[PDB]
């Protein structure tokens, strides 16, 4: 029976954007869907 | 005058280094065991058409063969794309031809008209592959031993490019040229590539190990 | 343990783009 | 700003914080020292032969030019007020000055000033679909001026095709002089009822005013490819580092990340390499040759771990993955 | 992936164009990256679930 | 009506006939011999 | 649905458009028809689920 996959976390703002700032600043208008998956993403590893 | 085209003639697709690593590409490449062409020198000058790209191939260690036409009509009319095996040095160029019927290597003989620009650069096998990619005509050669008699060796073998030439001419047809003992005018294998897509499996030293055609 | 196996795999198998691999909180040891 | 306890209280958006670990914050160190590198090239091509001979081709027989293994100087060009048309498509012209294309083709053709608006993407008309035809997705940039002072006396000599059974393709040609059958009567040579000549002249008298003049053209294309260059901007190169991260840049292309020397065996026709994620992870110097590994500098990723700020404000940190021998940068 | 953008290197469009319309052609990235970074959550919950 | 007509206007005798409504090719005249003069500036007669 | 496109006909934008403004109404109605593939796709993983 598996129990638990790999725990697994992603930077939305530097994978999506690759520490470009001209890109985290439009980035900036689309509001908090990087926190939101994040958020997401930490709670699956927690429940692993 | 007919053989089963081996997997063989593969070639370096992009100057890209890859190592143990699988990757896909589509490109230009005669497939795996189509049909390829013999010639009857075994004992008249013969004359073949360039489709897309010419798979060339043949068992030389005396360097008989000394290069190859290429082009669209060989009227003396057109640029058409001459090679050279001379002895100092391998030898291109592009200009307008007065091409005689046998054209060989009497031993020299050539012509020129309005020329353009030029360039200067049986136990083993020797096989090359021709493009006429847009804008750049793509060279690749290899040199390996062999031990096959006439068929072609069923041993894999795939290799990096020789040169690019970008005039990227019209090639409709080309011909064959080899040097002759004495100079008398009086008047190997071929394949064709096709557009596949093809799986290259890189290993260790970047060495193309195999591919398999989709 | 000598059954599975990750040679197959990308980042877990091997920087990456912000991809990261946290490492469970019970190690093997402690489960045995 | 203050410290890592406050960071971790404006990211839960709130002043107390309980005892716990919160993903808060990525701490990616990349310094960056500034690099550059591309080949010895210094011989500039004849582009004042393309935009200053006197004798150009009409947009029928429309010329091409290679230009390559060269210095390119774009300031020239656009600080030159003269081409009263300058147009991009696919990059900025401030920043011609900067990259590398690996070949360049240099057309050039006379026209009407009024066909000037057919030499774009997506055009249409006679001169676009039948003379001289852009592809959708061309990447270079287009320029053309006023050349009454050269082409008008009227210069009938420049020619232009009407009309073919088709249109013409990207960057094709056609001088076939052979009489179009304009309609159902065949033609051989006869120049009657539907039958005409494939090209006219163009009245390039000088009374003629302003657009209606002839105007010189001269459009370039980039070879965006990037594995040879030889083909870079008037920027000069610079030493190279090792171990350190730092913006760099080889024939045009860049990143930023840590170098070292490649052990790859690379082939000499080869120029970089491509990891499982397609990145460059290695490259071939453009002035000593050599192969030399590129990787980014560290994940960054950083925590905060705390117990209630009701308890007590002390608290650590925890870089993911970093070791410690790099962590005080 | 480019999503309809000229190049899928970001620092391509940064060089080559001006920002009037890298915002553009970043703002098409955006958009492709962040729908695949949606689905791939969406299936990490369903595979958690 | 017009082609084959018994009777033509002068260049005094202003008329406009009005023609609508209708679908009818212009081949016939594409290819008419005697119609020495087929020039057109808007469309290509094809486009009919 | 034409999802803000001319038409929901695609082979009716590719007859009255030629390529250049097509791409961009191809691209809106594209983007449109993978949305609610995606939205299928997602109902009918948590509906087998
Ligand atoms: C040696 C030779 O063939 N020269 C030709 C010349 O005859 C011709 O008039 C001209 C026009 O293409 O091109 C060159
Ligand atoms: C368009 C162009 O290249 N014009 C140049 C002009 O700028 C220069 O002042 C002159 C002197 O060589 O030669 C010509
Ligand atoms: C945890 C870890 O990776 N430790 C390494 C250590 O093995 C190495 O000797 C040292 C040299 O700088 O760098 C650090
Ligand atoms: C190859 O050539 C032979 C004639 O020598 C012919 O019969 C055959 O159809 C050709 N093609 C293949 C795939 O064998
Ligand atoms: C090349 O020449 C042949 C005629 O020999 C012709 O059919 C073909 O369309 C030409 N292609 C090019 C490159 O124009
Ligand atoms: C790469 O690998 C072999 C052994 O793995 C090594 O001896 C040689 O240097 C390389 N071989 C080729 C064909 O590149
Ligand atoms: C450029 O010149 C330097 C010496 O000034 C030399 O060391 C280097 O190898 C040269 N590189 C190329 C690519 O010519
Ligand atoms: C913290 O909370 C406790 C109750 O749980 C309370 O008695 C104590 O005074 C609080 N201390 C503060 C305000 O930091």
């Amino acid at each position: 029976l598996p129990v638990s996959m790999t725990k697994t976390s992603v930077d939305c703002t530097m994978y999506i954007c690759g520490d470009s700032t001209e890109c985290s600043n439009l980035l900036l208008q689309y509001g908090s869907f990087c926190t939101q998956l994040n958020r997401a993403l930490t709670g699956i590893a927690v429940e692993q | 005058a007919y053989t089963n085209s081996f997997t063989r003639g593969v070639y370096y697709p992009d100057k890209v280094f890859r190592s143990s690593v699988l990757h896909s590409t589509q490109d230009l490449f005669l497939p795996f065991f189509s049909n390829v062409t013999w010639f009857h020198a075994i004992h008249d000058n013969p004359v073949l058409p360039f489709n897309d790209g010419v798979y060339f191939a043949s068992t030389e260690k005396s360097n008989i063969i000394r290069g190859w036409i290429f082009g669209t009509t060989l009227d003396s009319k057109t640029q058409s794309l001459l090679i050279v095996n001379n002895a100092t040095n391998v030898v291109i160029k592009v200009c307008e031809f007065q091409f005689c019927n046998y054209p060989f290597l009497g031993v020299v003989y050539s012509s020129a008209n309005n020329c353009t620009f030029e360039y200067v650069s049986f136990k083993n096998l020797s096989e090359f592959v021709f493009k006429n990619i847009d804008g750049y005509f793509k060279i690749y050669s290899k040199h390996t031993p062999i031990n096959l008699v006439r068929d072609l060796p069923q041993g894999f073998s795939a290799l990096e490019p020789l040169v690019d030439l970008p005039i990227g001419i019209n090639i409709t047809r080309f011909q064959t040229l080899l040097a002759l003992h004495r100079s008398y005018l009086t008047p190997y294998y071929v394949g064709y590539l096709q557009p596949r897509t093809f799986l290259l499996k890189y290993n260790e030293n970047g060495t193309i190990t195999d591919a398999v055609d989709c | 343990f000598n059954k599975v196996t990750l040679a197959d795999a990308g980042f877990i198998k091997q920087k990456f783009n912000g991809l990261t691999v946290l490492p469970p909180l019970l190690t093997d040891e402690m489960i045995a | 700003a203050l410290d890592p306890l406050s960071e971790t209280k404006c990211t839960l958006k709130s002043f107390t914080v309980e005892k716990g670990i919160y993903q808060t914050s990525n701490f990616r160190v990349q310094p960056t020292e500034s690099i550059v590198r591309f080949p010895n090239i210094t011989n500039l091509c004849p582009f004042g032969e393309v935009f200053n001979a006197t004798r150009f081709a009409s947009v029928y027989a429309w010329n091409r030019k290679r230009i390559s293994n060269c210095v390119a100087d774009y300031s020239v060009l656009y600080n030159s007020a003269s081409f009263s048309t300058f147009k991009c498509y696919g990059v900025s012209p401030t920043k011609l000055n900067d990259l590398c294309f690996t070949n360049v083709y240099a057309d050039s053709f006379v026209i009407r000033g009024d066909e000037v608006r057919q030499i774009a993407p997506g055009q249409t008309g006679t001169i676009a679909d039948y003379n001289y035809k852009l592809p959708d997705d061309f990447t270079g940039c287009v320029i053309a001026w006023n050349s009454n002072n050269l082409d008008s006396k009227g210069n009938y000599n420049y020619l232009y095709r009407l009309f073919r059974k088709s249109n013409l393709k990207p960057f094709e040609r056609d001088i076939s002089t052979e009489i179009y059958q304009a309609g159902s009567t065949p033609c051989n040579g006869v120049k009657g009822f539907n039958c005409y000549f494939p090209l006219q002249s163009y009245g390039f008298q000088p009374t003629y005013g302003v657009g209606y003049q002839p105007y010189r053209v001269v459009v370039l294309s980039f070879e965006l490819l990037h594995a040879p260059a030889t083909v870079c901007g008037p920027k000069k190169s610079t030493n190279l580092v090792k171990n350190k991260c730092v913006n760099f840049n080889f024939n045009g292309l860049t990143g930023t990340g840590v170098l070292t020397e490649s052990n790859k065996k690379f082939l000499p026709f080869q120029q970089f390499g491509r990891d499982i994620a397609d990145t460059t992870d290695a490259v071939r110097d453009p002035q000593t040759l050599e192969i030399l590994d590129i990787t980014p500098c560290s994940f960054g990723g950083v925590s905060v771990i705390t117990p209630g700020t009701n308890t007590s404000n002390q608290v650590a940190v925890l870089y993911q993955g970093v070791n410690c021998t790099e962590v005080p940068v | 992936s480019n999503f309809g953008a000229i190049s899928s290197v970001l620092n391509d469009i940064l060089s080559r164009l001006d920002p009037p319309e890298a915002e553009v052609q970043i703002d098409r990235l955006i958009t492709g990256r962040l729908q695949s970074l949606q689905t791939y959550v969406t299936q990490q919950l369903i595979r958690a679930a």
